[PDB]
């Protein structure tokens, strides 16, 4: 078997969260989604202006999978940022149900 | 053997084996004659002679005697392989064996063929006795098809059966 | 392979035989630039710079 | 335009030039390319192609 | 073995279950109970040849036997007493030994 | 996913199919690009691509590659990202209100374009029949190489019925499985600007093209009706391997003997380019020295060796009324 | 615990597809037609009812009446029947035999042509104790009992013949009870299940074999006690000699070159 | 026993019965049709010369005699055959329920029958959720060590697991088609290739 | 090959037809407990055992021979005594011998040591074995070996223990190997 | 994803009932389609669409169907006068296609090529294929697919690249007989050729994605096999590589094929030729032969000299000053020290001690345990 | 009786004559009871379950050795491990009764 | 432990200076160079799954 | 408890033969082309020792490992 000794340079190197949403909730919210981070794409908007978007904006959208889709993308911007605040995100939306 | 009796612990010695349903017991396709029938009769084209596409055996004369002559031939063919099976072990028996088995097979595949062409010659819609007969296959001889000691084809390559199975 | 008088007897073949042609044909791997296809125009601009 | 082209080269195990004339075996898987060496039909190495 | 404890009763207890695994066998009620018995290669004609000394009963599960020939169970009263004095003997000896 | 779809912009106008296929395939990329390296073109982006790539390719009756496009999208359900599109444009501004509600069906039909594709339609349908009559006819008529034919009569289609229902329904009991619906949603806006609310018969013709090319279904129904062909069997005097007696269908046959099928009397398939058919009957051998010891002489007949019913039936269409 | 469960499991596995595909076709209506005449018949083979589709059609093709001519369809008919039923019969076989790879790992081909048509469930010899039977005892035999229980007190208180208890759930595999699965072993198979209802009860194999495994044990004890007790009469004394070790290290002989002598 | 069990089911398939029937309507019309075994069809007649000079009888009619014909001609083949299979049915259960003790299934194997009559079962659905492909008889496909059980002959049995020229059946390691090694079979070499 | 406690206790739980357990443990006093569906077969009588007949072999120990196709698994001590015999059993070339390594000792949780051996090794007292010495084949120098006062179960059995708190005990203080210099250590 | 394997698949869900009901749906749409002179019911559009739909529904059911198309069902449709369609000619060849009957699936292809030219489609291609590719005609096969790319107009199909692909492979993967075995297997090399399909299928246009993902598998194994890029190949020459790749051998244990790790000891002399015998032979080079080229014939062989005995080639550790340095021991598998008896521990066979055949029922355990004992002697 | 088991001990002694079954010498000799003389081109037990422990060793199913493809492939022993559907089974066996060279 | 690894190399002496003999093999031209085409355990049960 | 005593029957045909060879018949062997030698000729500085029967026929052969030797007619 091919083993290398070096690393493999293209690696991506990081957790993916394999981010699929509706094509119409993901263009609905592309303007909330542009300071998320995307593929390999990291914005540096600060933490706590996306985490007061999604918990302002998370009741209007009726869509289970998306908000648990956005909650996951709030939690990888604020781990990247190292932001120990967003565990109330958690308690406050999953806690409930789904542990 | 229902007088007398084995010894106890010689029995519950015996009993150990636990005879196995796959490879201790016999198999369930021990060579007999109805067996050999019944696989000869399974065939599409036997089973059509012999329901449709003989004509009905009360109704005409002939047609009873054509239906005692094409069971006789195959009761003859079936014998043969039966004879074959129980004589399969041993090689000096077996090919002499075989020429009966060619040699009845020849008769059934001529009759049959002599019926189908007579069926199919004599002189229409929603599945007749024609368009089912033509429906059917191109009628597998039997005269070169392959057994072998259970009556199912051989899973031995086409040289290895023609060596086993020739003229001496 | 059946030639049991080989090298003892002064047996060398003249050819290759087609066993052993295959034989190291398949041990080597091909080089997929030898294909050369092409079905697109040159390109005049930027085939010339590309990176560094 | 050998004559009996097909019945002594395409036909026979022996390609014309080979006399084909312990028992054999009585129910034996031979391989491929081998026999019993009982007939023509039967060589002990088998000369004609599988394939088509 | 703390959850295969006595077997309080054998496999088929009651007559009311029996006629159930007789019908689940296979079996016909009406011409597996008239297909007649042959014994010793005689149909039993004759009404069994009048009294005999095995019992009028076509079933053979009526007839069973132990291999030793001692069936101790449900059997006639001198059939079940020789089958307790050969028992009586070979253990005798066994344990003897 | 920008930078693909320029490339295959690039491609279309350099009009260059076997690039658009491959910068397609690279689109869809691989497991090495997929899930190792993580870059992945966007899914909107996705769909934009295969659909400039359907625009191209299909309206230049390109069949293969408009089929494997087509089904590349119903593999992963991409038809209806051109609605899932629009109904986001307007959470876009519901999204500064209340309560963006999810995608039902009816917030779906909603949209203009929907609505105005079924309102379409028939107009659709209409044209779909008659370009295949047209087709059908003209079939019949260079088969026959003429100019009325059997073969015009009684085609695969069924007459549509006056109500809205009836012709919705009789896209699904004919193709049924290209999504018309989708179909004609794509089909509108060439080269921005839509054709709908512009010239019909354009949009009509092109809709009815798009349906026929895609629709596999539609592609077996119309055909051009081919010839009958010969088996043959080998001459029992065996003059020559090419040259072979050739079976004589019984519409063709103006007598014979009740003969048996042609397989059962003996006949396969063989043809090659140096082929002839013929119907073989040896000399009578005239009772002499010749009879007595030399061979027979054979007798072939050339026959063609394919069986045109069509034209059989034109000729005797008219020579029936003649008389 | 590799090669004799995993034939066994194969085994069952095939049993229990084909049991499955015997309720399938038992709970079936089979329809065969030749010209006019039609005849449906149930999943065993026998006829439940001939009828002639097309009654204005085929009349004047029937016609005085004609009557060899009907004979003669109504047996093709009930013949094609027969071969739709065998065919379904075989076709089932041949599905859980490509779909089975445990009977894949025997090279053997006879395991296609030994369960042929003729030697599968249901036979047409085989209907009368089935469908002729009240819909208890049908149920009975095809291994409900907590079914069959509560319609005998039901009872007691108060189109094919096997669709009424054959549903189309029962065809599930696994819903097979143990003895029904092997129709061949039914009475050695009806033991081991529960005697409420269908199910393995395991209580009654762990008696079993913990009975067996008790008599073992007193037989092993004994079986040792007097090998041993022939081991110490055919040597002297109890003792046994041990064994030399076998190492591939050399050995240092020193100790017994060196000797002793007086001076 | 299963040799015995086969010629039982397989003489009647091939042997036949008679069945007669009159119609009850008042039409003197019969029909008789011989029918055969598990291929329940073969040659049936009617008889006019029985019914009145009128001739006076409908297809209907005629169908419902034939349909009465067969009914009888399979419920007596039926009976044939329960009356040629009882006498040997009956030895046959008693056989089975007494000499259990002498079985797989009877004596302290009836726990390991179980066991792999109910994994069997388990896994029917397990094949048909995974597409009725067969997954993976080597157990390779189960995500979790835990879940592929200790049957499987993907666990290894060779001695020293981690230093190769042991893990070799014979004394001796042996190869196959040209070189290959045939004790231990790499990843790449092995293929489920058609 | 192995067997493990997984298959044992599957066995045990489900037992089949065809799989001779034999419990090759000799010193009848030393056992106690009885492994289930095992057969007594000692390991010092196999190398007859194996030549008997059929009937020459049940006669004699109560149990029928394993038809040298059936599987065997072998129990001992410490599996010691088993791994021995079905050496044996290979030997007279049965298909499949399988030896369970830990045995009864470690299916019941005691502590029974047979052919009682001791992993290390007295001190090589003597000199150098002539059978380890080497002369070369061309220059027809001697030449030493692994072997005799010094090998590889020497080094093996000199090399350091796994814990530290237990190795600076073996080594003085300051430095674990004083006795050579500086940079031969 | 193998289309052969489900057009084999197919038939056993019950294809022969459907089979019938097919029939009988098309015998009484032709009936209702003659209720639309003495021609018309037989020659039309709507009748050819019939057939070719009952052909294809007949294609899925057994090989009893599927071998009765084209000798039935085309010859009733001859018999009927219904003009077949190029659908009719692509399901005929198929129908002999998965028979392996190809000797007439070629000349019929033979004839649409030569009277109804410019109407052939794609499928014939892949019908073709399918065909060779089940009767083992891969030389035949890549004939087809090298036409097929020369014409370029059929516009070869995902599933027509996938068959070709297939049947290279399934080539790849056959074994040869004995003689061609001795050394490695000389199949694998047809996995060279894929690359070059590939890239073929590049210039064609014919999606690279759409091939299955069980066939992707294989291609990326012969693609990682002899596929090596030029800039790889800069490189794949050095010592680090090589000499990881001999340690990756020796963790396995298998370095019989090396030439650095192998040194070889053995040799073969020369044979005394009885021509002339009086003069002397000298050897005049040296060869690496596998040493299966010359054997010790069997009949003058121990019996399989495998497991009866072990043999292990070790080294004199004696002044050899010419010899094997390197010699074998060749010791019985069974042996045993001439001594062993008193140097295992006495058992209950040692009074048994020179008696030629013993009656060791005496001595027998089972007496004493059974009570009800015989001896079968 | 008594002939049915004179046949029985006649077929086995035949048997055991003709492979060379059974003990060599005495149950105990000087170095154990393994040693024999296997003279060339004679039969004997010890050649014989070698040659079943040859052919077996280990072995679980037929079909384990068959993860080469080759291997798998190869029709030495027959031809009936490499049919896995009717369809395949049907198309042999017309073949064969066609009397063709055998897909 | 492996009994394939010999020794390749002759025990040092003076035979290694007074001799001619070369000591390596030379380069074998027809046996192509090692380079890495296979697949690991888990990478083949990771596709399986 | 037990009721039938029975002979035992078992399929010991397994009808089937499987042979693979082991690598100990593959590994190499040193082989070589023989001819009738004429004589060697071992040359030093000054000594060189001198056994020839008659002249070279076809090729002459050289060793110079550890003495020049020169095979004639080898």
């Amino acid at each position: 078997p091919f083993q290398s000794n070096h690393s493999l340079v293209n690696k991506y190197r990081g957790v993916w969260i394999e981010f699929d949403m509706h094509p119409a909730f993901s263009v609905a919210l592309e303007p909330q989604l542009r300071k998320l981070p995307r593929g390999r794409t990291l914005p540096k908007t600060p933490a706590e202006e996306v985490i007061a978007d999604y918990t302002a904006l998370a009741p209007l959208v009726d869509d289970e999978k998306t908000r648990d889709l956005w909650l996951a993308k709030v939690f990888q911007h604020c781990a990247f940022q190292r932001c120990g605040g967003a565990m109330e995100l958690w308690e406050r939306y999953c806690h409930q149900r789904f542990t | 053997n229902d007088i007398y009796r084995h010894s106890f612990e010689d029995v519950q010695a015996c009993h150990t084996q636990r005879v196995t349903e796959r490879d201790r017991t016999m198999p369930p396709y021990l060579p007999t004659l109805p067996h050999f029938v019944a696989i000869i009769k399974k065939d599409p084209h036997i089973s059509f002679l012999l329901h449709i596409g003989l004509p009905d055996r009360n109704s005409s004369e002939e047609g009873s005697a054509k239906h005692k002559e094409l069971e006789k031939r195959i009761y003859y063919l079936a014998r043969a392989l039966y004879h074959t099976a129980l004589e399969y072990h041993n090689e000096t028996v077996r090919r002499v064996n075989r020429q009966k088995v060619n040699v009845a097979a020849s008769l059934l595949d001529n009759f049959v063929e002599q019926e189908w062409t007579t069926i199919l010659r004599d002189k229409d819609t929603q599945n007749d006795k024609k368009q089912l007969a033509r429906r059917l296959g191109r009628y597998m001889l039997f005269a070169n098809r392959s057994l072998d000691d259970t009556g199912f084809p051989t899973d031995a390559r086409a040289d290895d059966y023609t060596r086993w199975m020739a003229p001496p | 392979s059946h030639r049991r008088d080989y090298i003892r007897m002064g047996y060398i073949p003249r050819y290759t035989p087609w066993e052993w042609i295959a034989i190291q044909e398949a041990d080597q791997p091909l080089i997929a630039e030898q294909i050369r296809q092409d079905n697109i125009g040159t390109s005049y601009f930027f085939s010339l710079n590309r990176y560094w | 335009q050998l004559q009996a082209q097909d019945r002594i080269i395409c036909g026979t195990h022996g390609a014309g030039i080979v006399a084909h004339q312990a028992p054999a075996a009585d129910l034996s898987r031979t391989k491929p390319h081998e026999g019993t060496g009982t007939s023509e039909r039967d060589p002990y190495i088998r000369t004609l192609h599988n394939q088509r | 073995e703390r959850r295969a404890l006595w077997a309080e009763v054998g496999p088929i207890s009651d007559v009311g279950s029996a006629v159930t695994a007789w019908i689940r066998f296979g079996n016909d009620p009406v011409l597996h109970t008239a297909v007649p018995t042959m014994l010793g290669g005689k149909f039993r004609n004759q009404q069994r040849e009048k009294e005999s000394l095995l019992p009028n009963s076509s079933s053979p599960f009526a007839y069973v036997e132990d291999y030793m020939g001692t069936n101790l169970v449900f059997g006639s009263p001198v059939h079940a007493k020789e089958s307790a004095a050969v028992w009586a003997t070979y253990f005798e000896r066994r344990y003897a030994s | 996913g920008e930078v693909l779809h320029n490339l295959m912009r690039c491609a279309i106008a350099a009009r260059h199919r076997a690039r658009i296929m491959w910068v397609y395939n690279v689109m869809r990329g691989r497991f090495y690009e997929n899930v190792v390296v993580r870059a992945e073109v966007d899914l909107i982006w996705r769909y934009r691509i295969a659909m400039i790539a359907l625009e191209y390719l299909l309206d230049h009756e390109c069949a293969e590659e408009a089929a494997a496009i087509y089904s590349y999208l119903v593999e992963e359900e991409l038809l209806r990202c051109d609605v899932h599109v629009r109904v986001g444009l307007h959470m876009r501004e519901a999204i500064a209100a209340g309560k963006p509600i999810t995608l039902n069906n009816d917030v779906m039909n909603a949209t203009s374009l929907v609505r105005d594709a079924t309102a379409v339609a028939p107009e659709v349908a209409r044209e779909l029949q008659r370009r295949h009559a047209q087709t059908l006819q003209n079939n019949a008529v260079e088969a026959v190489g003429a100019g009325s034919a059997p073969w015009s009569i009684l085609g695969p289609l069924t007459a549509i019925g006056p109500t809205a229902e009836d012709t919705m329904v009789w896209l699904q009991q004919h193709y049924g499985d290209v999504d018309v619906m989708s179909i004609m949603r794509w089909a509108r806006f060439r080269k921005g600007k839509d054709l709908m609310a512009k010239d019909r018969p354009q949009y009509l013709a092109r809709a009815a093209a798009w349906i026929e090319l895609l629709s596999k279904r539609n592609r077996e129904m119309e055909e051009v009706p081919l010839t009958y062909m010969r088996k043959s069997k080998p001459l029992v005097l065996d003059t020559n391997s090419n040259v072979r007696v050739a079976w004589q269908t019984p519409l063709m046959r103006s007598g014979g003997p009740p003969r048996l099928l042609a397989r059962e009397e003996g006949y396969v398939f063989h043809h090659s380019n140096s082929s002839r058919f013929v119907e073989e009957t040896y000399r009578h051998p005239g009772e002499s020295l010749q009879s007595r010891y030399l061979a027979l002489q054979p007798l072939h007949t050339e026959v063609s060796a394919k069986e045109d019913f069509q034209r059989l039936y034109y000729q005797a269409q008219k020579h029936h009324k003649q008389q | 615990s590799f090669r004799y469960t995993n034939n066994l499991i194969g085994a069952l596995k095939h049993r229990l597809l084909l049991e499955s595909s015997y309720r399938e076709i038992a709970s079936r209506k089979f329809i065969g037609n030749c010209r006019g005449v039609e005849v449906v018949c149930s999943g065993y083979g026998t006829v439940l009812a001939v009828q002639l589709t097309d009654k204005a059609v085929w009349e004047s093709f029937y016609r005085s009446l004609d009557l060899d001519k009907l004979a003669e369809s109504i047996k093709t008919a009930l013949w094609d029947a027969t071969r739709k039923i065998r065919s379904a019969k075989e076709a089932a076989l041949h599905r859980s035999l490509s779909h089975n790879t445990r009977m894949r790992a025997s090279a053997d081909l006879k395991h296609w042509y030994e369960e042929d048509a003729n030697t599968l469930r249901p036979l047409a010899f085989e209907a009368l104790k089935h469908e002729a039977a009240t819909p208890w005892m049908q149920l009975v035999q095809h291994g409900k009992k907590e079914e069959a229980a509560a319609l005998l007190k039901e009872f007691e208180q108060k189109q094919p013949p096997l669709a009424s208890t054959l549903k189309a759930e029962d065809s599930n595999p696994a819903t097979i009870p143990i003895g029904s699965v092997h129709p061949l072993f039914t009475p050695a198979l009806v033991q081991i299940e529960e005697a409420g209802g269908g199910s393995v009860s395991n209580e009654a194999v762990c008696r079993a074999q913990l009975w067996e495994l008790s008599r073992d044990e007193q037989l092993f004890w004994e079986r040792v006690e007097l090998i041993r007790k022939g081991q110490v009469a055919s040597i002297g004394s109890s003792h046994k000699r041990g064994y030399a070790d076998e190492a591939a290290f050399a050995k240092d002989d020193t100790e017994e070159k060196v000797q002793l002598r007086f001076t | 026993y299963p040799a015995a069990v086969r010629y039982g089911v397989e003489l009647c398939t091939v042997l036949t019965a008679e069945g007669k029937f009159v119609d009850e309507r008042g039409s003197g019309l019969s029909a008789r049709c011989v029918v055969n075994g598990t291929g329940a069809a073969e040659s049936v007649v009617f008889d006019t010369a029985n019914c009145n000079g009128t001739n006076t009888t409908s297809v209907e009619d005629a169908l419902r005699v034939a349909h009465g014909a067969l009914r009888s001609a399979q419920d007596r083949h039926n009976t044939l055959a329960a009356f040629r299979l009882g006498p040997l049915s009956k030895q046959s259960q008693v056989l089975l329920f007494c000499g259990v003790n002498a079985y797989e299934f009877g004596g302290k194997y009836a726990r390991t029958y179980a066991y792999a009559f109910e994994k069997a079962k388990k896994e029917l659905e397990a094949t048909a959720a995974s597409g009725f492909m067969a997954p993976s008889l080597s157990h390779e496909d189960t995500e979790r060590l835990s879940d592929q059980p200790t049957t499987s002959p993907s666990v290894d049995r060779f001695a020293s697991t981690t230093h190769p020229e042991q893990r070799k059946a014979q004394f001796v390691p042996r190869v196959g088609p040209g070189s290959t090694p045939l004790e231990d079979p790499a990843a790449d070499q092995k293929s489920e290739w058609s | 090959h192995q067997v493990y406690l997984k298959d044992m206790l599957h066995l045990m739980r489900y037992p089949e037809p065809y799989t001779h357990i034999i419990d090759c443990r000799t010193s009848t006093q030393k056992m106690h407990r009885w492994v289930p569906h095992s057969l007594w077969l000692p390991r010092d009588e196999v190398e007859y055992a194996l030549q008997l007949s059929a009937d020459e072999f049940l006669d004699m120990y109560g149990f029928r021979k394993p038809d040298k196709s059936d599987d065997v698994i072998l129990l001992s001590h410490n599996g010691i005594y088993s791994e021995q015999a079905g050496w044996e059993w290979k030997k007279q070339f049965f298909q499949h011998v399988y030896n369970y390594r830990g045995g009864t000792n470690e299916l019941f949780g005691e502590s029974y040591s047979d052919m009682n051996v001791s992993d290390v090794l007295s001190p090589w007292k003597g000199p150098f074995p002539q059978s380890g010495v080497f002369v070369d084949k061309w220059s027809k120098r001697k030449v030493l070996t692994r072997t005799g006062p010094f090998d590889r179960q020497y080094e093996m059995q000199d090399f350091a223990l796994p814990d530290l708190e237990l190795e600076k005990a073996r080594h003085p203080e300051e430095g674990p190997r004083q006795n050579m210099p500086f940079g031969l250590q | 994803c193998d289309p052969a394997l489900t057009y084999k698949l197919l038939g056993d869900e019950n294809g022969e009932e459907r089979a019938q009901e097919a029939y009988r749906w098309f015998d009484l749409a032709l009936t209702s389609l003659a209720v639309d002179v003495p021609y018309l019911p037989q020659g039309t559009a709507a009748a050819s669409h019939i057939t070719n739909a009952l052909m294809r529904t007949l294609l899925t059911c057994g090989y009893t169907h599927v071998a009765a198309i084209p000798d039935s069902v085309y010859d009733r449709m001859g018999s009927m006068g219904i003009s077949p369609t190029i659908s009719t000619y692509e399901l005929v060849m198929l129908a002999l296609s998965l028979q392996g009957n190809m000797v007439e699936a070629e000349s019929i292809l033979s004839f649409l090529r030569s009277h109804h030219s410019e109407h052939i489609t794609v499928e014939s291609f892949n019908a073709l294929l399918l065909g060779h590719r089940e009767a083992r005609q891969f030389d035949c096969c890549d004939a087809i697919w090298q036409e097929l790319v020369d014409r370029r107009w059929p516009r070869a199909s995902p599933l027509t690249a996938e068959l070709y692909l297939r049947s290279i492979m399934d080539h790849a993967n056959t074994p040869t007989s004995e003689p061609l075995q001795s050394f490695a297997n000389i199949n694998v090399v047809e996995k060279k050729k894929v690359p070059l399909v590939l890239a073929q299928m590049d210039e064609l246009g014919v999606p690279r994605t759409h091939l299955s993902r069980v066939l992707m598998d294989e291609v990326e194994d012969s693609l990682r096999k002899f596929q090596t890029y030029r800039s790889r190949f800069y490189e794949w020459g050095r010592a680090v590589k090589q000499f990881d790749f001999i340690e990756f051998r020796r963790r396995n244990g298998w370095l019989y094929d090396l030439h650095l790790m192998k040194c070889t000891t053995k040799q073969v002399g020369p044979l005394r030729d009885f021509n002339d015998p009086d003069a002397v032979q000298g050897a005049v080079a040296t060869a690496e032969i596998p040493a299966f080229f010359n054997e010790r014939p069997a009949w003058e062989r121990p019996p399989l000299e495998e497991t009866l005995y072990v043999t292990t080639n070790k080294e004199r550790y004696d002044d050899v000053r010419g010899g094997d340095i390197y010699y074998d021991d060749t010791r019985g598998l069974h042996d045993r020290s001439p001594t062993w008896m008193n140097e295992v521990p006495e058992t209950r066979y040692d009074r048994l001690y020179g008696v030629n055949h013993p009656d060791i029922a005496k001595i027998g355990i089972r007496r004493h345990l059974n009570v009800e004992y015989v001896n079968r002697k | 009786r008594a002939s049915r088991t004179t046949a029985e001990q006649q077929r086995e002694e035949e048997r055991a004559q003709r492979f060379g079954l059974g003990r060599q010498g005495a149950l105990v000799q000087d170095g154990g009871p393994d040693q024999r003389t296997l003279k060339k081109h004679t039969n004997d037990e010890r050649i014989v379950d070698a040659m079943l422990f040859q052919q077996n060793a280990y072995r679980k199913t037929p079909t384990d050795e068959h993860w080469n493809p080759y291997i798998r492939r190869s029709t030495e022993n027959g031809v009936g491990h490499l049919l896995q559907n009717k369809f395949d089974i049907m198309r042999r066996e017309d073949r064969l009764s066609k009397g063709e060279q055998d897909l | 432990m492996l009994s394939q690894n010999v020794a390749k190399t002759t025990v040092p002496s003076y035979y290694m200076i007074r001799t001619n003999l070369p000591h390596r093999k030379p380069q074998n031209q027809w046996e192509g160079v090692y380079y890495y085409s296979g697949i690991t355990k888990r990478q083949r049960h990771l596709i399986l799954l | 408890m037990f009721l039938i005593h029975f002979v035992h029957y078992k399929t010991i045909l397994q009808k089937y033969t499987f042979k693979f060879k082991h690598i100990f018949l593959s590994i190499d062997k040193y082989n070589s082309l023989f001819f009738n030698i004429s004589g060697i000729l071992i040359w030093l500085n000054i000594i060189h020792i001198n056994i020839i029967l008659i002249k070279y026929s076809f090729f002459i052969l050289i060793n110079n490992f550890e003495y020049l030797i020169i095979l004639i007619s080898t």
